């Protein structure tokens, strides 16, 4: 809690969970990042930008590649199609 | 009572997931709620209700001592009966 | 060839350039029309966003964000707002005349807004299949306006506009069962005649 409560005030902290030996729970493929953008570029997404000027929010998210596709992190190569 | 799927956006309330964590946004009504995986309610609320609201999360004023004003309106020292 | 015209007749209907009325109740933000389509520079990115507008009512106040010349001018709630002025101000123009907000942006682009819901963008002879979105491609061919963002024609428009939402994680709309009577006029044959 203390992490977020400071973060809300306008001053965020970084990497504190690295040595704390406690990470908040998240499903497979993701673990807790800090200050990920809400507009997670997913798999079946339109490539538009500079509308998501929202503030930055903490939470768990995929690795660098491994785009989101239906609640899991899957590699960008295997983005399916839909019909 | 009817279990609905997710996401869900009826009546101006977008019920979405963000960063693997569930969100309920009420921007028209000036709030954002969410939950994490462990279960930790959080409420981001707009300054429009400055000095207005009163509930279990206290009033949105500046002071942090007076925000136990009961459903009648009574500054109660106890954080429990409140 | 003349100057075509999108439209939003009512809350959830859409008329294409080539002329194709179709039904699409949405609640997310959607790409009405743009230029960034396939193999193009992508000058303008007119968007539209509705809220509480799957069922038409006194609700469904629209929001419109139009993205041209690196600017951010948008409108809703009666007035227009400049969030980011664009570079070439010379082409910019606003004509608040009568009931409308006539709004030019260039040599071959113009927007009209009834102050209430309607969005009637007007494009000139310039493009001729240089755009895509919910209004189709502006090619003259009238039965290829449902070419989804994944580059295939779809038969069912409710799946189409789902392909054109911006936030790819919001709630996509629901395939409604087809009938001649909306919710109120459903099993309300009396009212159904009076409305008729
Ligand atoms: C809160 O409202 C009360 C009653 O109107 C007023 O007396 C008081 O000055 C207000 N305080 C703040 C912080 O706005
Ligand atoms: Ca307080
Ligand atoms: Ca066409």
């Amino acid at each position: 809690e203390y992490a977020r409560t400071c973060a809300q005030e306008g001053m965020v902290l970084y990497g504190w969970t690295d040595h704390s030996a406690c990470s908040p729970v998240c499903p497979a493929g993701m673990e807790y990042r800090q200050c990920v953008s809400p507009c997670a570029r997913t798999c079946q997404s339109l490539h538009i930008n500079e509308m998501c000027q929202e503030r930055c929010v903490d939470g768990c998210s995929c690795p660098e590649g491994q785009l989101l596709d239906e609640g899991l992190c899957v590699e960008s190569t295997e983005c399916p199609c839909v019909h | 009572d009817q279990r609905v799927s997710m996401p869900y956006a009826s009546k101006g309330l977008y019920l979405e997931t963000e960063a693997g964590y569930y969100k309920l946004s009420g921007e028209a009504y000036g709030f954002v709620a969410r939950i994490d995986g462990s279960g930790n309610f959080q409420v981001l609320l707009s300054d429009r209700y400055f000095n207005k609201t009163c509930g279990l999360c206290g009033n949105f004023n500046i002071f942090a001592e007076d925000d136990f004003m009961t459903q009648e309106g009574t500054l109660t020292s106890d954080p429990y009966d409140f | 060839v003349c100057d075509a015209t999108c439209s939003t007749i009512g809350m959830a209907h859409y008329l294409t350039f080539d002329g194709l009325k179709y039904l699409f109740p949405g609640e997310c933000q959607y790409v009405l029309v743009q230029d960034y389509c396939g193999s193009n520079p992508g000058t303008f990115r007119i968007l539209v966003g509705n809220k509480g507008c799957s069922h038409p009512s006194v609700k469904c106040k629209k929001r419109v964000t139009i993205l041209v010349e690196g600017g951010e001018i948008e409108l809703f709630d009666g007035e227009v707002n400049v969030k980011r002025p664009m570079k070439d101000e010379t082409h910019f123009e606003v004509v608040e005349s009568g009931r409308y907000i006539i709004l030019l942006l260039g040599k071959a682009l113009s927007v009209v807004w009834d102050r209430h819901l309607s969005i009637s963008v007007v494009l000139k002879q310039t493009y001729q299949e240089k755009v895509c979105g919910l209004c189709g491609n502006f090619d003259g061919i009238q039965n290829n306006d449902l070419t989804s963002s994944n580059l295939q024609v779809e038969e069912d428009p409710v799946d189409f506009g789902n392909s054109w939402k911006v936030s790819s994680q919001c709630a996509d709309t629901r395939k409604v069962p087809l009938d001649s009577s909306p919710a109120t006029c459903h099993n309300n044959i009396m009212k159904q005649t009076m409305v008729d």
